[PDB]
């Protein structure tokens, strides 16, 4: 149960516990359930970081790849969930196959720390300092929350652009 | 015995009066930490009030930064309570967030309670540039100015409402027939 | 000649001497001529700091005391050397008398460090840390240069406002 | 012997070639400190060129900060050498002053010369956040990108003059018939 010194452990206040887990998911201190949960959290955060980069490289700048994606206009592909059906099914299949191949080629080994899935090479540092592990986990949490709130909020507003909605909300 | 007679801020009205003012006995049967927290709260409330009245003094003299918060400029933000709704809520949220950042950086051990070796109000992080503690005289001066500011900010608020929105300095001049 | 560790000692480059004195005014290391020179420099810098505050509290804000200064309109008193004759001679005499009384009441004692002329009191720190001594000397040097360049430049430009001249010079 | 074969940046054209390229023998009979300063200068020139070409890439993609330097906005500052006179001289002076501040803060011992224990180009102040030295491979990658940037910034300059002011990317597309 030595989760106070783990990466991404948030102590809200000085009297607060060393980490945050109000539902007691790792209250026993399994040290193996926690490793699985941290691998899951890291993977979710990295996927969401890539998704947020996709969202914020497109709007409000309007940038997109020129041309067509298999008889489909790229400028006709929206930003957000509306692009799920706009993108051709074959393109989604290819992207899913690429991600599946990445998972197969770079799986999680029990000897390596959770999230250290990149194959070992001198160029790529692993597992990094605890400061950088915490930074990765925190930016991943932010991207996770951000994409959840993009999806829930694009449906609620009827499809408003997230940048336009934020500008209206904060008056800029 | 007056246990808190070694703390700054004690006002002695008369030579035969008590060393510090406490008619209702708010400090009776209070340990060192309880009075420490009360004095810490006094200093923080007073510093906040001093900053607020300094804002009133600077803006009421006509001075304004050339800031443009979205569609609202500093020339469209009234002096007084009317700035609560006129200024965009995002600016208010960011100011509150800055205050929270300062609180995090200055109350990390204590969380508003006593930190051993630190007098109440000594919130600036230790550095040779900032002569932090000071003597009792300068601490009493800071406390008295803070109390004056707390009185004056509420005099501004209750008094802007009573006058119906009259400028505080214009109202002061009119009341004094200046 | 231990002037490398004195306040306001400027080492331009790592290979440079510890302090700057190209004319060799304290090259012998008198330690008494240097103290006199530092008292002179400090006094000049403080006077120039007050003068710069006067200059920059007035322009471009336009602030000045309301009313008249002995049958002379205060709004008719310019910013700069043109105010030397605009201000009544009696007012200049009173200001000079105030400064002379200050010098008489707070002279430089040989036991005290140079510039430590304020009478001893617990409220006023003396002589301050070397960091604050250096800050005082540096801001005084800046104010000295600034007022010299205000006077030489108000005459050269024919009386242009310093703020207006600077704005034209840099393009703001 | 090749005394500087343990330094990054050595390009080996052929398996039978010298470990690093120096046809004119600029490194012959040079001590450790002399080559150290030469490599330090190479790294600084290359980093400056990388920043310059990154400016060209960012501005040429249409991206611009909403900055207003006096009466001149970023949309009125041309991409290329024409920005030398179009941008106000005060902005140029402030950029040079920022570079001088960085030089003061990073070359305080060395003044561009060797500092014991530091490889050439290791100018970032030591901190756990910044993994400063790196291995020889990443250092060679930085050096090669820097050399490419030094070639490319001069290709931009000489080539904007030759084309008569044609946009570098438009000129590149036209030359490639894109
Ligand atoms: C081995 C090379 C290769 C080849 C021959 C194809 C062939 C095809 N791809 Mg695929 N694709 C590839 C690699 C390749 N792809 C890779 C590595 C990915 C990343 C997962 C994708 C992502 C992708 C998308 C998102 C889409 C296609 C589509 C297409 C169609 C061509 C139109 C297009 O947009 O091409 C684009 C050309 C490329 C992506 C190749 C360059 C790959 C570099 C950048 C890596 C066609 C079925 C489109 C489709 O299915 O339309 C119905 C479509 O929408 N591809
Ligand atoms: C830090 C991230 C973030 C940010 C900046 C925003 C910002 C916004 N959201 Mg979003 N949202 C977020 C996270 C975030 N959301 C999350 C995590 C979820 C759950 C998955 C949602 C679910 C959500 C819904 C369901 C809706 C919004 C809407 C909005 C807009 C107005 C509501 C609002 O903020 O009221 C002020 C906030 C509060 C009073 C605090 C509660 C605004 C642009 C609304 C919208 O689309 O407006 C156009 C809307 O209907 N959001
Ligand atoms: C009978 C006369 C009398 C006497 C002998 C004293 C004696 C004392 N008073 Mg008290 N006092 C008196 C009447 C008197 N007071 C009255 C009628 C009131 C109002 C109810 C006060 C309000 C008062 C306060 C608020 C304070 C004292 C303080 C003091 C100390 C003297 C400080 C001093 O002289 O500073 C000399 C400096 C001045 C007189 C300048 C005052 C500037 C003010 C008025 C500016 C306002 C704007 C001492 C215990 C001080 C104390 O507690 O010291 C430990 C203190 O803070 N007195
Ligand atoms: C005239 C109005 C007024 C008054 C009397 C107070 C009084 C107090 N404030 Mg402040 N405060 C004010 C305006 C005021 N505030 C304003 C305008 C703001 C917004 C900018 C704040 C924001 C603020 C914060 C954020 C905090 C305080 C706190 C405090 C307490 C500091 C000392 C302490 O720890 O006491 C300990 C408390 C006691 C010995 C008894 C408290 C009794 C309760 C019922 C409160 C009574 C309030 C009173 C009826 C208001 C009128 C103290 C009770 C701190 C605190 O601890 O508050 C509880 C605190 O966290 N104030
Ligand atoms: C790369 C070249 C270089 C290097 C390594 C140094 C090294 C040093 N200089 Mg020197 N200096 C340089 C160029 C350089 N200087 C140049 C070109 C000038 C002439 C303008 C000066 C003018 C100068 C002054 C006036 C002073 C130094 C001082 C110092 C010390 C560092 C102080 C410090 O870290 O302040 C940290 C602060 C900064 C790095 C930034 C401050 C920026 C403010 C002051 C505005 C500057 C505007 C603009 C850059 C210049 C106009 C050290 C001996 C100080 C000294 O001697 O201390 C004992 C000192 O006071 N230098
Ligand atoms: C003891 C009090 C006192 C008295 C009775 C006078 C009387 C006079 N002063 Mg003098 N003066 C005083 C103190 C005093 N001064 C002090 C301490 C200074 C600072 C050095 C000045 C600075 C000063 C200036 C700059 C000028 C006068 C002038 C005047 C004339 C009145 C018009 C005016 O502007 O008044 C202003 C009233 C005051 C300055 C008193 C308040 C002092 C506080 C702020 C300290 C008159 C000869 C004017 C003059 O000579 O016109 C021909 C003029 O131009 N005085
Ligand atoms: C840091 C202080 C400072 C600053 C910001 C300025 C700024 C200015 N001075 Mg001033 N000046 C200064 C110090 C300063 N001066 C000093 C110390 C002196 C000597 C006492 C002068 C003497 C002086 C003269 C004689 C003149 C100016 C003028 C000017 C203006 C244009 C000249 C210029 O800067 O050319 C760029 C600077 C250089 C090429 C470097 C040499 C400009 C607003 C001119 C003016 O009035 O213009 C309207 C003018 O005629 N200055
Ligand atoms: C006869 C063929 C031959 C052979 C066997 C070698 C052998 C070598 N060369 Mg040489 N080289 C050759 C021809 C050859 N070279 C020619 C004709 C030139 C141009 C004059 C170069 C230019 C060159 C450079 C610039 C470099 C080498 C390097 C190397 C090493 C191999 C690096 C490598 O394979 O990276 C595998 C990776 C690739 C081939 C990808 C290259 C991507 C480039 C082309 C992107 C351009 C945009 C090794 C000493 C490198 C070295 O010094 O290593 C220590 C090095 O930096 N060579
Ligand atoms: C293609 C053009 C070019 C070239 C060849 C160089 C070459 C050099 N620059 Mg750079 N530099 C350039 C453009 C260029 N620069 C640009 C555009 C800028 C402005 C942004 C700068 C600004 C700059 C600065 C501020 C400094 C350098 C320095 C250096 C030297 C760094 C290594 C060293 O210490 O060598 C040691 C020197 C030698 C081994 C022999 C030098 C021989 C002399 C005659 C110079 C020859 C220059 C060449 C003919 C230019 C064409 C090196 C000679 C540093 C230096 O030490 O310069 C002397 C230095 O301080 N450069
Ligand atoms: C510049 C200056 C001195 C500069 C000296 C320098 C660089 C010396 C350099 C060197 O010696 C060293 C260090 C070491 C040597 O080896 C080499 C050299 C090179 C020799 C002094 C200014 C000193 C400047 C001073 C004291 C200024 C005082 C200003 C006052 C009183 C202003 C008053 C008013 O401006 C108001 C406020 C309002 C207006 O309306 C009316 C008036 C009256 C105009």
């Amino acid at each position: 149960m030595s989760f106070d010194d783990e990466a991404g452990a948030i102590q809200w206040f000085p009297p607060s516990p060393g980490y945050w887990d109000p539902l007691g998911f790792v209250a026993d201190g399994d040290t193996e359930k926690f490793s699985k949960y941290r691998a899951i959290e890291i993977k979710h955060g990295r996927v969401a970081m890539l998704g947020a980069l996709d969202y914020f490289i497109k709007t409000p700048s309007g940038w997109h790849l020129p041309g067509k994606l298999g008889d489909v206009d790229i400028d006709s592909i929206p930003v957000g969930l509306g692009a799920i059906k706009a993108v051709p099914p074959l393109g989604w299949v290819q992207i899913l196959l690429f991600a599946s191949a990445l998972e197969f080629l770079a799986p999680q080994k029990e000897d390596q720390p959770p999230g250290a899935v990149q194959p070992a090479t001198p160029s790529f540092e692993q597992p990094g300092t605890l400061e950088y592990q915490t930074k990765e986990i925190n930016n991943g949490r932010l991207a996770m929350i951000a994409l959840a709130g993009l999806w829930l909020g694009e449906l609620a507003s009827g499809g408003t652009d997230p940048i336009v909605a934020f500008k209206t909300w904060v008056g800029i | 015995e007056f246990p808190f007679d070694d703390q700054p801020g004690g006002v002695k009205w008369f030579p035969s009066s008590a060393p510090y003012w406490d008619p209702l006995g708010f400090t009776n049967e209070k340990t060192e930490d309880e009075y420490w927290r009360i004095a810490h709260g006094e200093i923080k409330n007073g510093r906040l009030a001093m900053l607020a009245v300094t804002h009133y003094f600077v803006v009421g003299s006509g001075l304004r930064f050339p800031f443009k918060f979205g569609s609202v400029s500093t020339a469209d933000v009234p002096l007084g309570l009317g700035a609560i709704k006129a200024l965009p809520w995002a600016v208010w949220l960011q100011i509150a967030a800055f205050c929270l950042v300062l609180e995090v950086l200055t109350e990390n051990p204590g969380f508003g309670e006593r930190v051993p070796g630190r007098v109440p109000g000594n919130l600036q992080p230790d550095t040779p540039s900032f002569n932090a503690p000071g003597d009792l005289e300068i601490r009493t001066k800071e406390l008295n100015n803070a109390r004056l500011a707390m009185i004056s900010i509420w005099g501004l608020w209750v008094g802007e409402i009573a006058s119906g929105g009259v400028d505080p300095f214009t109202s002061f001049a009119n009341w004094l027939k200046l």
